[PDB]
C-alpha cells in the first residue's frame, strides 16, 4: 500500500500503508509493525529524535577525546577511557553533580513534553515575558533560539533527512561502543587500529572464537 | 478472537459484550468458575488485586536482587529478608503485623463497601471532605482520582491498551512469584543465582535434573 | 508432653517393639538360602520394617507406654505443637476429595433432569457427559459457595413434598 | 487569578478566579466539590498561619542560641527544666499538656463554632489593616503566599534534620561553606546509590 516512488529498504518489497512519507527517514522500515498504531507512532517519532540526538553527542563526546590524546594534546582528562571517566576525581563529588543534573534536566525536559502534549503553549520565556519562539514550530523542532543561525529556513526536508540518517548512525556507533567495550576491553579507537593493523585476522568471528 | 487455545471452543459466558470488554479475555476458563456472571465480576476484582500486589511484590524481589548481585545494593533472599529486617527493628514482628491489620482492614474495608455500592464511598459527610474523591471510576477496580496523579487514564485512545498492559504483566507477575517459592524449595537458591546457574549450563541445569520435580525419572 | 505421652524417638517401649518384630523376621530368615526367593522377600520386608519406625519416629509421632503413637486431633494442640500433619491437614484433604464427588454428582443429576428420559441416564451412564463435570469438578469449593450466596443451593419449602402433621 | 502553575495548562472550572492563591492547581481534583473546597480552603490558611509562627519559632530560638527546634523538648525526657529565653519555667510536662489541653479546646473550639470564619476581622484585626474590601484582596494573597512558603519550609526543616540531624541555621552554615560537598544528594540518603 506503500507509495512506490518512496525510498524502500528493501527494493521491491511490499511495505506498510500507514508509513506514508510523511516522518523524516522513511523507508518504510517495520518489520515487527511497532509504529502501526498512530498514537504510539506519534511517541516513537519524538523518541527516536531524542535518542539520536544524545547519541551523536555521546559519540561525538567519545571520539573526539580519545582522538585528541592520540594525537598529543595534553589536558587533565587526557588519556581517560568514557568507561572510566566516572571514576575521575572532578571538582565535586559525583552525587552532587547528578543531584543538579537532575533538577536542571527537569525543568527543560518538563518543558519539552509541554509543547509534545498542547504544541506552542510553551514557546513563550516565562521571566522575560517578552521573549518568544516563533508560533509556527513543531514538536521536536523548536527552532527560534534554538536555531540562531535560521538553517531551518533553507531546505528543511532535507535537512531533517540528513538530521535522523546521522542520528541513526550515531545510535549504532553507541551499540557498538558499549558491545566492542564488553568484549575487547579497550576503546573504539584502539579497536580500530588493531582492525587497520590485520584487517584479515582482526574480525569479531577471529576475536570472539578465541575467547570461546 | 484471541484465545488462549487456537480452534478450541470459548465459554458461552466470556463470549458475552460485558465478559468480552474485560482486560485479558482470552477466553479461558476450563472449570467454569466465572459462569455466574456475578462471580466473574468478584473474580475480576480479584485478579486484579492479585495483579497489583504480585508486580509489587515481585520487583521487591527482582529488582534488589538484580542490583545486590551487580554490587549497587546488598539486600538479602527475599526468604531472608524478613529475619534480617526484624533483627534491625524498632518493633517485634507481632506488632508490626497487627498495626498493619487494622491499617490494611481499613482501607481493604473502604474497596470492599464500594463493591457491593459501586460510588458508595463517596457518600457526603462520611469523611473529612476527601469523601468527593473516594467515589472511583465508572469501572470497578480503576479507582482513578487521587490513585492516578498524572491523569493517564483520562486519555480515552489510550485506555484499552493500558489496562491489557496492567493485567499482562500482573498474569506474569503472579506466575513469577509462584516460580520463586518453586525454585526456593526446589534448588535451595536465590532466583538471581538460579538463573546465572541455568544460563552456565541450560542444557544439565534446569528442573528435570534438580532431582525433586520429576522423580520417576 | 502433650497428655503425658512421649515422643516415639525417645520412647523405650518403641525401639523395643522394633526389635520384636524384626527379631520375628529373622528367625524365619534362617531356614532359607542367602539367594533363595523367600530370603529376597524377607529381607525387603525387614527393609521396610526399618524405614516405617524411621519415619514415623522423624515424623515426631508421640507414643504412649506401649510404645504405639498417638495422634493428636485438637486443632490448637497439633498446630501449636507441630502435629497438624496427624488429623488436621488430613482432615481438610478428605473434604476436598468428598465434597467433589458429592459436587460431581450432584452435577450430573442437575444435568439429565432435563432430559427425556433421565431415569435412562441413571443406568446408563452419559460418560461423554460425566467425563466433562469430572474435569470441572476441581473448583467445587468455588462454584458451591457462590450457589449458597446465590440462593440457588437449596430449593424452596413449597415445592417438597411432606406427609401430613 | 494570582498566575498558572503549569504554563500552557488549562485552569481547573471549579476553582473560582477570585480565590486568593488561585494558581488553577488541582491535579487531583480535591476541591471539585463546592463542599469540600469549602474545608479545604480554612485548612488551608489554618495551615499557614500555624507554620508561619512555626518557623518563625524554630529559626528564632537557633539565631539566638538556644538550641534548634527539634532538641527543644528533650528536657522534658531527660529530667531537665524548662526555659525560655534563658530563665527558668516551673512548669513540668504533665503540667503543660493540662494547660495546653483546656487553653486550646477553648480556643479551638470557639473557632469551630462559627463554621469555617477564615477572616474574623474585628477584635483579630486591630490594627484594621483588612478592614477595606478592596485592599483585603492583595492582603489576602500576602498571606497565603509567605504561609505556602512556610509550610514548605517547615517539610524542609524535618526533612533535613532526619537526613543530616543539624538544625536549619546550621544546615545552611554548612552548605555555604562547601556547597558542592554539603547538599542533599551527598547526605547519603536523599539519593540511593552513592
Ligand atoms: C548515559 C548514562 C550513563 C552510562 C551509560 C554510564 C555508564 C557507566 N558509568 Mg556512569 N554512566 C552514565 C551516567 C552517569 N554516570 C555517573 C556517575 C558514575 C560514577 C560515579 C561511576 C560511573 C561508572 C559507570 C560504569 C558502570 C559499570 C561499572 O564499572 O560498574 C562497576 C563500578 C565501579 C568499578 C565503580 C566503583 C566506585 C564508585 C565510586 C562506586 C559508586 C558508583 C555509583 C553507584 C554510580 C552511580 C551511577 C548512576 C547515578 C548513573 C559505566 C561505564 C563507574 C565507573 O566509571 O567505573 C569504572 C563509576 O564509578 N558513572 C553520573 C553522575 C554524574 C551519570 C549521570 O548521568
Ligand atoms: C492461561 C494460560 C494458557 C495455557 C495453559 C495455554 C496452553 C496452551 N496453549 Mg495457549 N495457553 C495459555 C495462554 C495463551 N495461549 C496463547 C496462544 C497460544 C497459541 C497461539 C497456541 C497455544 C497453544 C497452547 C498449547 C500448547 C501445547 C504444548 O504442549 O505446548 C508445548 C509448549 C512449548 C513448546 C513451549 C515451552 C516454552 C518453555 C517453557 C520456555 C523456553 C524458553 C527458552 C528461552 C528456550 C531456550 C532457548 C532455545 C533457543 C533453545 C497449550 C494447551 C498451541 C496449541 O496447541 O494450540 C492449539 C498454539 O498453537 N496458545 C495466548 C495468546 C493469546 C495465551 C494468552 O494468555
Ligand atoms: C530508540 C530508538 C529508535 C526509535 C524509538 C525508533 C523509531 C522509529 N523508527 Mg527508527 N531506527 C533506530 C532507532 C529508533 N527508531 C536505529 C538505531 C536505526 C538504525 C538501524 C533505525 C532505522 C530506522 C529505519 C530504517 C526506519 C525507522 C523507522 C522508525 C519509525 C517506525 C518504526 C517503529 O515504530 O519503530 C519503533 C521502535 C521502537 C519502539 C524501539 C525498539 C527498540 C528495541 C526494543 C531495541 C532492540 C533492537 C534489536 C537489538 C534489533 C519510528 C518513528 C521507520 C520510519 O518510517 O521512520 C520514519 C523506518 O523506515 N528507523
Ligand atoms: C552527551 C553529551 C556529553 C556528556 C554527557 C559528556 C560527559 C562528560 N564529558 Mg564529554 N564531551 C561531549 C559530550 C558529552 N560529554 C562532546 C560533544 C565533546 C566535544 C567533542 C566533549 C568533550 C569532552 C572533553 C574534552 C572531556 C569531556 C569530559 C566529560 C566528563 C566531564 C564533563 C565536564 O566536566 O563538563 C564540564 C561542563 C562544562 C564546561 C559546561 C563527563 C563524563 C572530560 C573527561 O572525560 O574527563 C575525564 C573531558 O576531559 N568531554
Ligand atoms: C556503526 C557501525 C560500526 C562500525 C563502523 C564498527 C566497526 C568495527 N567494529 Mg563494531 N559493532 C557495532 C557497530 C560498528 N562497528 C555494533 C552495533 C556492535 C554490536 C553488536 C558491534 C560489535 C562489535 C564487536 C563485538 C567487534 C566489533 C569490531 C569492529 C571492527 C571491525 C571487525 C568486526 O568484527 O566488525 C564486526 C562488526 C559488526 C558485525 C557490526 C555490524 C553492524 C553495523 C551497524 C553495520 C553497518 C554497515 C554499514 C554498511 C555501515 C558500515 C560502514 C560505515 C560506518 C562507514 C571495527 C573497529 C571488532 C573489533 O573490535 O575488532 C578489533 C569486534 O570484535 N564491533
Ligand atoms: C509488596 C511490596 C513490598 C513489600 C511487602 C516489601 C517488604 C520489604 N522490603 Mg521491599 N521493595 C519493594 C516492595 C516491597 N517490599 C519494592 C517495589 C522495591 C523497589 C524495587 C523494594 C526495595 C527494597 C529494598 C531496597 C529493601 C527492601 C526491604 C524490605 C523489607 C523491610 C521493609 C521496611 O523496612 O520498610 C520500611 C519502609 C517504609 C515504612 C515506607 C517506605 C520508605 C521508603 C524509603 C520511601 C520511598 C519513597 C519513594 C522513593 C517515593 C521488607 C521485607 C529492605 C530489606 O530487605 O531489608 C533487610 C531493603 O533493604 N525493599
Ligand atoms: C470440639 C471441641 C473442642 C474442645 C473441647 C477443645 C478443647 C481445647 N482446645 Mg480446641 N479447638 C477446636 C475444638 C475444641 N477444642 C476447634 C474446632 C478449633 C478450630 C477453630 C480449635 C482451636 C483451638 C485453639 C487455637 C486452641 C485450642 C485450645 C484448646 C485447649 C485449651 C483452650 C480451651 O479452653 O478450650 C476449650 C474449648 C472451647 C471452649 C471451645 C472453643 C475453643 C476455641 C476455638 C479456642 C480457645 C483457645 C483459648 C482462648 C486459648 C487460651 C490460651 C492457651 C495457652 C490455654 C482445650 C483442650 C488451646 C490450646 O491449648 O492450644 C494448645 C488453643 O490455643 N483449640
Ligand atoms: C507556634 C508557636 C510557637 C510554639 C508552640 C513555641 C514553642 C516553644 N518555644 Mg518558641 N517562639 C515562637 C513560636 C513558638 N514557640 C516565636 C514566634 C518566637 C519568636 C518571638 C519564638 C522564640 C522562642 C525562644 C527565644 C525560645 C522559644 C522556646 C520555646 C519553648 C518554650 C516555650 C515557653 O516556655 O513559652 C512560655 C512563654 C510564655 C508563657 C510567655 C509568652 C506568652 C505571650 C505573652 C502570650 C501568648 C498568648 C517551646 C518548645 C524556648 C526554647 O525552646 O528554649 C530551649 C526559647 O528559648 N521560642
Ligand atoms: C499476590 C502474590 C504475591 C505477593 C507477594 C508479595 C506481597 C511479596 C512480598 C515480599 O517479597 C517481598 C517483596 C520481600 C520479601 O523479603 C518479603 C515478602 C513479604 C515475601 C502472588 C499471587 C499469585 C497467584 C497465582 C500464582 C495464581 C494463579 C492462578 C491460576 C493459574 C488460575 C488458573 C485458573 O483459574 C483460571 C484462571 C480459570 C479456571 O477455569 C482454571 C484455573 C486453572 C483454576
Ligand atoms: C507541607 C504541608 C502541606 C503540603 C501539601 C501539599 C503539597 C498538597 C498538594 C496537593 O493537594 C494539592 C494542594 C492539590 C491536589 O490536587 C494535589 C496535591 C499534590 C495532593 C503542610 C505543612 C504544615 C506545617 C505546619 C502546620 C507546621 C507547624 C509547625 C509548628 C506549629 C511548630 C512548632 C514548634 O516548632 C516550634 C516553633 C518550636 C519547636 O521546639 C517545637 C515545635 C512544636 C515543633
Amino acid at each position: 500500500k506503500r507509495d512506490a516512488a518512496l525510498p524502500s529498504w528493501m527494493p521491491g518489497a511490499d511495505l506498510p500503508g500507514y508509513l506514508n512519507g510523511t516522518l523524516p527517514g522513511d523507508f518504510g522500515f517495520d518489520p515487527l509493525y511497532l509504529g502501526q498504531d498512530p498514537v504510539k507512532l506519534k511517541w516513537y517519532a519524538q523518541a527516536e529524535l531524542m535518542n539520536a540526538r544524545f547519541a551523536m553527542l555521546a559519540v561525538a563526546g567519545i571520539l573526539v577525546p580519545e582522538l585528541l590524546s592520540n594525537i598529543g594534546f595534553s589536558w587533565p582528562g587526557a588519556g581517560v577511557a568514557w568507561y572510566d571517566a566516572g571514576k575521575f576525581e572532578y571538582f565535586a563529588p559525583a552525587s552532587s553533580l547528578f543531584g543538579v543534573q537532575m533538577l536542571l534536566f527537569a525543568w527543560v525536559e518538563i518543558r519539552r513534553y509541554q509543547d509534545f502534549v498542547k504544541p506552542g503553549s510553551a514557546n513563550q520565556d516565562p521571566i522575560f515575558t517578552n521573549n518568544k519562539l516563533p508560533d509556527g514550530n513543531e514538536p521536536g523542532y523548536p527552532g527560534g533560539i534554538f536555531d540562531p543561525f535560521g538553517w531551518s529556513k533553507g531546505d528543511i526536508k532535507s535537512l531533517k533527512l540528513k538530521e535522523i540518517k546521522n542520528g541513526r548512525l550515531a545510535m549504532l556507533a553507541f551499540a557498538g561502543f558499549i558491545g566492542q567495550a564488553y568484549t575487547t576491553g579497550t576503546t573504539p579507537l584502539k579497536n580500530l587500529s588493531t582492525h587497520l593493523a590485520d584487517p584479515w585476522s582482526t574480525t569479531v568471528w577471529q576475536n570472539d572464537l578465541a575467547r570461546l | 478472537r484471541q484465545s488462549w487455545l487456537p480452534g478450541s471452543q470459548i465459554p458461552a459466558h466470556l463470549d458475552t459484550p460485558a465478559a468480552q470488554a474485560l482486560a485479558g479475555n482470552f477466553g479461558f476458563d476450563p472449570l467454569g468458575l466465572g459462569k455466574d456472571p456475578v462471580a466473574l465480576r468478584w473474580y475480576q476484582q480479584a485478579e486484579l488485586i492479585h495483579c497489583r500486589t504480585a508486580m509489587a511484590g515481585v520487583a521487591g524481589i527482582l529488582i534488589p536482587g538484580l542490583l545486590t548481585k551487580a554490587g549497587a545494593l546488598n539486600v538479602p533472599e527475599w526468604y531472608d529478608a524478613g529475619k534480617v529486617a526484624i533483627e534491625n527493628s524498632f518493633a517485634p514482628w507481632g506488632s508490626l503485623l497487627a498495626v498493619q491489620l487494622f491499617l490494611c482492614g481499613f482501607v481493604e474495608a473502604k474497596r470492599w463497601q464500594d463493591i457491593r455500592k459501586p460510588g458508595s464511598q463517596g457518600e457526603p459527610g462520611s469523611f473529612l471532605g476527601f469523601e468527593a474523591s473516594l467515589k472511583g471510576t465508572s469501572e470497578l477496580g480503576y479507582p482513578g482520582g487521587p490513585f492516578d496523579p498524572l491523569g493517564l487514564s483520562k486519555e480515552a485512545d489510550k485506555w484499552a491498551d493500558w489496562k491489557l498492559k496492567e493485567v499482562k504483566n500482573g498474569r506474569l507477575a503472579m506466575l513469577a512469584f509462584l516460580g520463586f517459592v518453586a525454585q526456593k524449595y526446589a534448588t535451595g537458591a536465590g532466583p538471581v543465582d538460579n538463573l546465572a546457574a541455568h544460563l552456565k549450563d541450560p542444557w544439565h541445569v534446569n528442573y528435570a535434573t534438580n532431582g525433586v520435580s520429576l522423580p520417576f525419572l | 508432653d502433650i497428655a503425658g505421652l512421649t515422643p516415639c524417638s525417645e520412647s523405650k517401649a518403641y525401639a523395643k517393639l522394633e526389635k520384636k518384630e524384626l527379631k520375628t523376621l529373622e528367625k524365619r530368615l534362617k531356614q532359607y538360602e542367602a539367594d533363595s526367593a523367600p530370603a529376597v522377600a524377607l529381607k525387603a520386608t525387614m527393609e521396610r520394617t526399618k524405614a516405617r519406625f524411621a519415619n514415623y519416629a522423624k515424623a515426631g509421632l508421640l507414643c504412649g507406654n506401649d510404645g504405639l503413637p498417638h495422634l493428636i486431633a485438637d486443632p490448637g494442640l497439633a498446630l501449636k505443637y507441630g502435629h497438624a500433619g496427624e488429623v488436621f491437614i488430613p482432615t481438610f484433604g478428605f473434604l476436598y476429595v468428598a465434597g467433589y464427588i458429592g459436587y460431581v454428582g450432584r452435577q450430573y443429576l442437575i444435568a439429565v433432569k432435563g432430559e427425556a428420559k433421565p431415569t435412562d441416564k441413571e443406568i446408563i451412564i452419559d460418560v461423554p457427559l460425566a467425563t466433562k463435570l469430572a474435569w470441572q469438578g476441581a473448583g467445587w469449593p468455588l462454584a458451591a459457595v457462590q450457589e449458597l450466596q446465590r440462593g440457588t443451593l437449596l430449593e424452596k419449602e413449597e415445592n417438597i413434598t411432606v406427609s401430613p402433621r | 487569578k494570582a498566575g498558572n502553575w503549569l504554563p500552557g495548562s488549562d485552569a481547573p472550572a471549579w476553582l473560582p478566579d477570585d480565590l486568593p492563591g488561585n494558581y488553577g492547581f488541582d491535579p487531583l481534583s480535591l476541591g471539585k466539590e463546592p463542599a469540600s473546597l469549602k474545608r479545604f480552603t480554612e485548612s488551608e490558611v489554618i495551615h499557614g498561619r500555624w507554620a508561619m509562627l512555626g518557623v518563625a519559632g524554630s529559626l528564632a530560638v537557633e539565631l539566638l542560641g538556644y538550641g534548634n527546634w527539634y532538641d527543644a523538648p528533650l528536657w522534658a525526657v531527660n529530667g531537665g527544666k524548662a526555659t525560655w529565653f534563658g530563665i527558668e519555667v516551673p512548669f513540668d510536662l504533665n503540667a503543660l499538656l493540662a494547660f495546653e489541653f483546656v487553653a486550646m479546646a477553648a480556643a479551638e473550639g470557639q473557632r469551630g463554632d462559627a463554621g469555617g470564619v477564615v477572616y474574623p476581622g474585628g477584635a483579630f484585626d486591630p490594627l484594621g489593616f483588612a478592614k477595606d474590601s478592596s485592599k483585603s484582596g492583595e492582603l489576602k494573597l500576602k498571606e497565603i503566599k509567605n504561609g505556602r512558603l512556610a509550610m514548605v519550609a517547615f517539610l524542609g526543616f524535618v526533612a533535613q534534620h532526619a537526613a543530616t540531624g543539624k538544625g536549619p541555621i546550621a544546615a545552611l552554615g554548612e552548605h555555604l561553606a562547601n556547597p558542592w560537598g554539603a547538599n542533599f544528594a551527598t547526605n547519603g540518603i536523599s539519593v540511593p546509590f552513592f
